[PDB]
DNA sequence: CTACCGATAAGCAGATCTCTCGATTGCGTATGA
RNA sequence: UAAAUCGAGAG
């Protein structure tokens, strides 16, 4: 689980040849289906995502205490920020190759660290 | 002394019966043992009305807010 | 989750008048005129009144929850099909509330529009004794935001007010899903008893 | 009796909670809440109370909410009357959040409840007894920090931050809004962009992670014990997470999440771990 | 226009409409205190006991003053009146009592 | 009834009520009666805007008994109450504007293509 | 509806058509006059005096102003004096009698004319202890009536007990109806539906409802008014 | 507890930099993206564990049974 | 400007030797504030602690022999003067000399609990001031919490603390029995000393008083021990005083009361419940009906010593009233152990007007002028520490323990034997027989 | 006048899905040593 | 290997 509630079960030990691998050579130790999010509303892991990206990135750790953002301080752009001064998408995408195919996906995906 | 039905002592303070529970003539107070007369209290009136929380009416509520 | 430049601005501008709609409510709930500033003493004892009693607060209570329920569909309406700044088949949050795969249009709504009002048994967050929703609220408020109505998104975030109503109403929730997995099963067990 | 009243705010965690049967009712305390467990000296107080022109309850001929009862650890002290007793809580309130006099203490919790339309009885009540609920909040004036309870909290104007204060209506503001919060609700990473069950959820499930129990664990013999073997810091944390020293007990570990419907083995909640970070210690434990 | 720290007036409490016959007279009791001085006052009557008390409690942070005024003249004559939480009691019926342990 | 410790009364000072209305004031401890609404008495300022009975000596100066006229209760009863001078509040000082979250500063290129 | 078959359910109601002919109004004053209206609900307040001059008992009911409750709740002054005359009196009389045997363990009053009199002197014959007694029938605003009553009896309420008998007074209540509220109707359906189940009270009233479609949320009167087979009906309906 | 060995995602060897990470934070003013830039840990898969690793090993052995306290 | 801060370097630091002073983190041991602070009050802090106020409080019990006083002779005065807790020792068997220290360390190893030997010294008084005979025992190891002040981890840096094999920053307010721990989990209960108005249908509802308003107060003694004092209210026009002595509950007229715990006459009650609303017309009547009917129930009360002595009639085997003790003194002591607790024995002025104030508080409920209070919201509770509650099960045993004392000593009498009163192979032999172990 | 029939009011009787772990188990007493 | 009660609970 992450720490925002978001249970589940190890479905499969996915083979790392045949799991997804990124324009980095990075390929993710953990997939978290995204239709879980449109009827969870966690958006907490969606700006920790590319919080913690930008933290591994500049070797740096961000607070995330709640109230210190707001409407016109979106922790989505502060962020973005840091991830396009560090060179990645400024929106957390990042683009990747499927593991099988080993074409480029249809569109960039949304790729990040998270405790 | 007297405030509405209530008749006081006015040496101790204890209560005194009511005139209607009394041989009559006069009243004796239950702890000084004061001779109080049966005059100078005669209408022990008292006026009563119900709380505005008692007929909950639809008219009623017409007349709020 | 995301909005174009021009559908927060037309967010924000519907937003901005929703500032009277409680002080409207409570005129019209209240019996008085409009335009009657809110701090007008007949109001406060007015108001004094409908909090003492258990239905004038329900009343005065869908009043507002009805008048900013149709702020948010304004909102909704204005915003969500095409305000996104990634439209639909790419708004991948989009594509799952409309193919019905996950989610729905209000769960993407209150992501990206409006969190909407907030509403624990079909009314208005509990009142203190003194009149006061919240400690951070002026006694018998007159304001949209102080009734658990929240202008705040899972997006960008809620004000810790908002924060208090929305775990308010979820708390709601997760009392009522024991009760409502409670409540069968003696009445499926005579029924096929009866009719085995 | 389970529904969060909003008396509770900044006493009772609205985040913290477990779900289920006891939903509501095993709640949890505010991280910045205490508990004042030492009886205060309230024997001065009084001797204060008459000088401020409160009439002795021993000759005052006084009673019901016609007139305001001034109350110390329940027994009467005196009677006043109820904008006069309104003046005399707001000096007492000044006078306690002040260094001056050695008679009132900071915990003094001066509950002051004006009178009003069918509402609550009038009064003035005073309390310095143990097991009382303290939560420290700013005084507006003098800028020194104030304790307030929930009974004189109720009745009380304030702000959740400084921006919000409001003229001749706010009298207190909290220090951080973060402190209405209890611990394991205050170590959830941007809290204010979640929805409410899942922030219940996850305080849940903290106290269900399996990390280290302690360091000493050589030196211990209970019956079960779950360790995870590579804990690491996270990344994105609160400012309380150091602040109460939780790296000593890392939980869990930070890893490169990837929200993509990719496998087709995870769609309802489930997820998949990569088994080449899996058998290269990626969450072993014993 | 001056203190009188010698005692030159009492107030008792009793209850309101409070009234005895003229030949009813009390006495004082002082105690050899050096500030904060408590006043009892013990009551003299045919078929009632009055007696009288303070507490120390609240006597002791408050002063009362009482004085007359002249009303075109400014001068006034402040005393010093110890306050009493005095009752009455009736002489028969306080040695009344009973058998100690019933049967 | 007398307890141990305790002496009694020896006489008492001739109060002329007659000589004129009986006034009643609740002064406090702190304040000290030398020269005598919102006046000022020693250092401190205070508000000061039958209940009891009413005893005197008797012609023996040494009884009491209940003062009245041809009962009697005090005229006017004052009650001193201590006030404190109450700050206003600097809402320019208190009511500070809010801050941006503080950006790192000297944020530098790290992404490098593979091989670069 | 199906565990315990409860014939006392929380909320009887039952549905009634009405004809295509009756609009709006002519039939609102139809559900006013079958509605039921308390004996609480068109006083304004009551002023007991009491003295002790053989314990006196003066009770004044200030009532409604006419105009507006003939007409809210189609109720006449000459009813609400038969309504009083008939129960109020012997209602208050009873429980007086019964709590002190428990305990044992405006103007124009000088100007009444011969009818009034005659009205007070048969009142008193029929009650016990009642020595006054008048009604404003110009305009149905207040009455008033002694209660002489024996000095021996201890202190009374005569507040608790006339709440209690004027909330628990009946004016005009055919049984088992509470209230009859018209709400929109469904689709083109002209329905008034009643708080009670009785069906033999608006049999009488063909001119208003077509009783050929009167359909009850309980079961147990169906079943016992219309057979088994309107139960039958009925159970479907109520359970889908 | 103590550092691992291989890199979790990547495979990457990450477990002799620990203490060139430590002694390049102490003995030199180098911020901690520096030092692992440094380091020679380009991608943020191998930078977060030398960046959030906690070293518990150091207060595990501070109970040993085999020596006098 | 970096918002947050890893600290790697002072962590590592940190684990590299731990702190020689004091904890690095001062709010980690401030959570666990609470039990540490209850515990450590109860023992120590002003008037020898709650502890030596609940033994105090306690009081005597007394029993009698066969030496024909105009009674049965011998009046023994059996009382807990003192309780003393010490930090726990071990005696290593039989080899005791100097008493080692022990730790959680090996009592967790040992699974077996960490308890202190409790030092309890009792007064035995014979005739009342005769023969006194102290004799202290102890009555088994009561366990005591961590980091109190009765542990030996009390004011331990973390450098000893990790020195001793416990934790590196342990702020454990738990005990530890049977080599497993627990925590006595925290209470939340009334508010103490307020009395709030209750609006509650389970009164009247299988309720002997017919209402369902009422004013209820939960007072605590300073011994941190609470009787609630429920003021009912009855529809007829008088209310009903409540309380719970044992597990059955008491029902008394307020008149009664209100008189017997300190003297006034019956125009006092008019003057302290009405203040200046003479016009109150629900005021006065209801309060008629209440004088009348306490003075027809009970006629022959005309005294404050007259209505003393019917209650300490009226109680005499509930609270186990010995014959030494006259009726007044029974009813004064009932009276004072009952009725508003919280303000303390030589407090019946500030105990009347308390329970005036509670009577004009209750009609003003019943009159619709107040709202009643919730007792669920916390506007209107308070928490009990655990600590306390330790005080309150402590206080409670060593009642017990003198009530097997006194019951032993009347088997005794009941049974043929020596009976004397002053033999200490007496004294060894009763004390000896019963089941004295209080920490088991 | 007095036996038979119902009509309340109080009491009596009974209701409000699977599985896994852990923990625990009484005082009173009375005679043979 | 029992049997009952309490706590943690999972769906
Ligand atoms: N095919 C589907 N599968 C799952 N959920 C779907 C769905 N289609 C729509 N939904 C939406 O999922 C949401 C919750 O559906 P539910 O049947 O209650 C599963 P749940 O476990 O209770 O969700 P939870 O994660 O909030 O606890 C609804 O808004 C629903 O519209
Ligand atoms: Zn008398
Ligand atoms: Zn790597």
């Amino acid at each position: 689980s992450s720490r925002h509630g978001q249970k589940g079960v190890c479905s499969r030990k996915w083979p790392t040849i045949d799991m997804p691998f990124s324009e980095t050579g990075i390929q993710p130790d953990i997939i978290i289906n995204p239709h879980a999010f449109p009827s969870r509303m966690t958006i907490g892991m969606f700006v920790e995502s590319l919080a913690g990206k930008a933290g591994a990135l500049h070797g740096i750790a961000q607070d995330s205490t709640p109230w210190i953002f707001n409407e016109d301080d979106t922790p989505a752009d502060y962020f973005g920020e840091q991830l396009a001064k560090a060179g990645y998408n400024y929106h957390g995408n990042e683009p990747m190759y499927s593991g099988a195919t080993g074409e480029e996906l249809r569109a960039d995906i949304y790729v990040g660290v998270v405790y | 002394s007297v405030v509405g039905s209530l008749i006081f002592c006015l040496d101790c303070g204890d209560l005194l019966e009511n005139p209607n529970a009394v041989l009559g003539s006069n009243v004796e107070c239950s702890q000084c043992k004061a001779i109080y007369p049966k005059s100078q209290f005669s209408n022990l009136k008292v006026v009563t009305t119900t709380a505005d929380d008692a007929f909950p009416s639809s008219l009623r509520a017409k007349k709020s807010v | 989750l995301r909005l174009t430049a021009e559908g927060n601005k037309w967010r924000t501008d519907i937003l901005k008048t929703s500032v009277d709609t409680g002080r409207e409510a409570a005129a019209e709930v209240t019996n008085l005129d409009k335009d009657t500033p809110a701090d007008d003493p007949e109001l406060l004892k007015r108001l004094q009144e409908i909090l003492r009693d258990n239905n004038k607060s329900g009343i005065l209570d869908a009043v507002t929850s009805s008048k900013v329920n149709a702020i948010t569909s304004q909102v909704v309406s204005k915003c969500v099909p095409d305000g996104t700044m990634k439209k639909f088949p790419c708004n991948s949050m989009q594509a799952m509330a409309l193919s019905g795969a996950k989610g729905s249009n209000v769960n993407v709504s209150q992501i990206m529009c409006l969190l909407g009002q907030q509403a624990l048994e079909g009314r208005r967050v509990p009142v203190m004794v003194s009149g006061k929703t919240l400690p951070s609220f002026k006694p018998y408020e007159t304001d949209a935001m102080a009734g658990g109505y929240v202008k705040g998104r899972f997006y960008s975030g809620i004000k810790p007010q908002e924060y208090y109503f929305h775990c308010m109403a979820g708390r709601e929730g997760l009392i009522d899903t024991a009760v409502k997995t409670s409540r069968s099963g003696y009445l499926q067990r005579c029924l096929t008893k009866q009719l085995e | 009796v389970r529904k969060l009243l909003p008396e509770s705010w900044g006493f009772l965690c609205p985040v913290h909670t477990p779900d289920g049967s006891p939903c509501g009712l095993l709640n949890h305390f505010a991280h910045k809440c205490r508990i004042s467990t030492q009886q205060s000296d309230v024997s001065r107080i009084p001797s204060i109370l008459y000088s401020l022109g409160v009439a002795p309850a021993s000759h005052t001929f006084a009673a019901g909410p016609s007139l305001c009862c001034v109350q110390i650890d329940g027994k009467i002290i005196g009677w006043v009357s109820h904008e006069q007793g309104k003046i005399i809580a707001d000096t007492l309130r000044y006078w306690k959040v002040e260094g001056k006099t050695p008679g009132l203490p900071i915990d003094l919790e001066i509950g002051y409840v004006p009178p009003s339309t069918r509402g609550q009885y009038p009064g003035l009540y005073l309390f310095g007894g143990h097991s009382r609920m303290l939560r420290p909040v700013r005084y507006l004036p003098l800028d020194k920090e104030d304790i307030v309870g929930p009974f004189e909290q109720v009745y009380m104007n304030i702000a959740v931050t400084p921006q919000e204060i409001q003229n001749n209506v706010h009298t207190h503001v909290e220090f951080t809004p973060t402190n209405i919060l209890s611990i394991l609700a205050n170590l959830t990473p941007f809290s204010d962009f979640n929805q409410s069950p899942r922030n219940m959820y996850q305080c849940q499930m903290g106290k269900q992670t399996m990390g280290t129990p302690g360091v000493a664990l050589c030196h211990r013999s209970d019956n079960k014990l779950y360790r995870l073997q590579t804990g690491q810091t996270p990344i994105v944390k609160a400012n309380l997470y150091d602040d109460y020293g939780m790296d000593n007990f890392p939980n869990g570990f930070n890893a490169v999440v990837a929200v993509i419907s990719y496998t087709g083995y995870d769609m309802d909640d489930a997820m998949i771990i990569n088994k080449s970070a899996d058998e290269r210690g990626f969450g072993y434990g014993t | 226009e001056s203190v009188q720290d010698q005692p030159s007036v009492a107030v008792g409490s009793f209850f309101k409409g409070f009234r005895a016959p003229s030949d009813t007279t009390f006495d004082l009791y002082k105690k050899k205190k050096s500030e904060k001085d408590e006043f009892v006052l013990h009551g003299e009557n045919e078929r009632l006991e009055y007696e009288g008390y303070t507490d120390s409690s609240s006597q002791a942070s408050n002063q009362y003053v009482v004085g007359l005024f002249n009303p075109e003249k400014k001068s006034i004559q402040l005393y010093k009146a110890p306050v009493l939480v005095s009752k009455v009691v009736s002489k028969s019926s306080k040695n009344l009592r009973g058998p100690k342990i019933k049967s | 009834s007398i307890p141990d410790g305790f002496k009694k009364c020896k006489h008492l000072k001739n109060f002329p009520l007659n000589g004129q209305q009986v006034w009643l004031i609740k002064f406090p401890s702190n304040v000290d009666i030398s020269k005598l609404t919102t006046m000022t008495i020693d250092k401190h300022d205070y508000k000061i805007m039958s209940n009891m009975t009413l005893l005197v000596p008797s012609e023996s100066k040494e009884s009491l008994k209940i003062a009245s006229t041809a009962p009697l209760q005090f005229d006017k009863v004052f009650s001193v109450s201590e006030t404190a001078k109450i700050p206003a509040i600097d809402y320019s000082k208190v009511r500070v504007p809010r801050k941006d979250v503080p950006k790192v500063e000297g944020l530098k290129l790290e992404h490098f293509a593979t091989g670069y | 509806i199906v565990m315990t078959a409860s014939a006392a359910i929380k909320t009887p109601q039952m549905t009634l058509p009405i004809w295509n002919d009756v609009s709006d109004e002519q039939a609102d004053t139809f559900c006013k006059s079958i509605s039921k209206v308390l004996l609480s609900e068109v006083i304004d307040k009551v002023i007991v005096t009491e003295t002790t001059g053989a314990r006196s008992y003066v009770i004044h009911m200030r009532f409604f102003d006419n105009n507006e409750y003939s007409e809210e709740y189609d109720v006449s002054k000459e009813e609400l004096q038969n309504v009083i005359s008939n129960q109020f009196i012997h209602l208050l009389e009873a429980a007086i009698v019964k709590e002190i045997k428990k305990q044992k363990r405006v103007e124009a009053n000088n100007n009444m004319n011969k009818v009034q009199r005659d009205r007070q002197s048969a009142i008193i014959s029929h009650h016990r202890f009642i020595t006054k007694y008048n009604f404003d029938d110009e305009s149905g605003k207040w009455c008033e009536f002694k209660l002489e009553l024996a000095a021996d009896t201890e202190k009374l309420l005569m507040v608790n007990i006339v709440e209690e008998i004027c909330r628990k007074s009946i004016i005009r209540q055919i049984p088992h109806i509470d209230r009859c509220v018209h709400p929109e109707p469904e689709n083109g359906k002209r329905v008034l539906v009643t708080e009670g189940v009785n069906f033999q009270a608006m049999w009488d009233q063909e001119a208003f409802i077509d009783v050929d479609g009167i359909t009850s949320n309980d079961v147990a009167a169906v079943l016992k008014t219309y057979g088994v087979e309107a139960a039958r009906n009925t159970i479907v309906n109520e359970i889908n | 507890m103590i550092v691992p060995v291989r890199c979790f995602s990547c495979g990457k060897v990450v477990g002799d930099k620990w203490e060139s990470y430590l002694n390049l934070l102490q003995e030199d003013e180098l911020d901690e993206g520096t030092a692992l830039s440094r380091l020679g840990l380009k991608r943020y898969c191998c930078r977060r564990m030398i960046l959030t690793h906690v070293d518990l090993i150091e207060k595990f052995l501070r109970y040993n049974p085999l020596e006098k306290r | 400007a970096r918002t947050a801060d890893f600290r790697t370097l002072e962590r590592e630091s940190r684990f590299i030797n731990p702190p020689k002073d004091k904890s690095a983190f001062p709010l980690l041991q401030e959570a666990v504030q609470p039990h540490i602070g209850s515990f450590n009050a109860l023992t120590e802090g002003p008037d020898g602690g709650l502890l030596n106020l609940g033994v105090k409080d306690i009081g005597e019990k007394v029993i009698f022999d066969g030496k024909p006083s105009g009674y049965l002779g011998n009046k023994l005065s059996v009382s807990v003067e003192q309780v003393s807790i010490a930090k726990p020792m071990s005696n290593d068997g039989v080899s005791s000399a100097v008493e080692r220290k022990v730790y959680p360390s090996e009592s967790r190893q040992r699974l077996t609990s960490y308890r202190g030997k409790l030092l309890l010294k009792l007064k035995w008084s014979v005739n009342n001031g005769e023969e006194n005979l102290f004799e202290v025992r102890d009555c088994g190891g009561l366990p005591v919490m961590l980091q109190s002040n009765r542990c030996h981890l009390n004011k331990m840096s973390p450098y000893e603390l990790v020195q001793h094999k416990e934790e590196s920053d342990e702020i454990g307010g738990y005990f530890i029995v049977n080599g497993i721990e627990k925590l006595i989990r925290m209470l939340i209960v009334q508010r103490r000393n307020h009395p709030m108005a209750i609006i509650r249908p389970s009164f009247a509802n299988r309720g002997a008083s017919y209402s369902h308003y009422g004013i209820q107060i939960r007072s605590v003694r300073p011994d941190q021990t609470s009787q609630t004092n429920v003021l009912h209210y009855l529809n007829d026009g008088q209310v009903t005083f409540r309380f719970s002595w044992r597990k059955n509950e008491y029902l008394v007229p307020v008149v009664m009361i209100l008189k017997a715990l300190c003297h006034t006459s019956d125009r006092e009650i008019f003057d302290g419940i009405i203040g200046n609303d003479v016009k109150d017309s629900f005021l006065t009547d209801r309060l008629e009906l209440l004088l009348r009917g306490f003075k027809k129930r009970y006629p022959h009360l005309q005294n404050r010593t007259q209505v003393l002595q019917y209650l300490g009639d009226k109680f005499r085997v509930v609270f186990q009233a010995s014959p030494d003790q006259s009726d007044l003194e029974v009813g004064q002591e009932v009276l004072d152990r009952i009725v508003l607790v919280h303000l303390g024995k030589d407090g019946s002025q500030d105990k009347f007007r308390m329970l005036l104030f509670m009577i004009r508080k209750l009609y003003s409920l019943v009159a619709g002028e107040c709202s009643p209070d919730n007792p669920d919201a916390t506007q209107h509770q308070e928490v009990l520490l655990g600590g306390f509650l330790y005080g309150m099960i402590l206080k409670e045993k060593i009642d017990e323990y003198l009530q097997n004392i006194i019951a032993q000593v009347r088997m005794d009498i009941n049974r043929g034997m020596a009976i004397n009163f002053k033999d200490k192979r007496y004294m060894s032999r009763v004390l000896m027989r019963v089941n004295e172990n209080i920490g088991s």
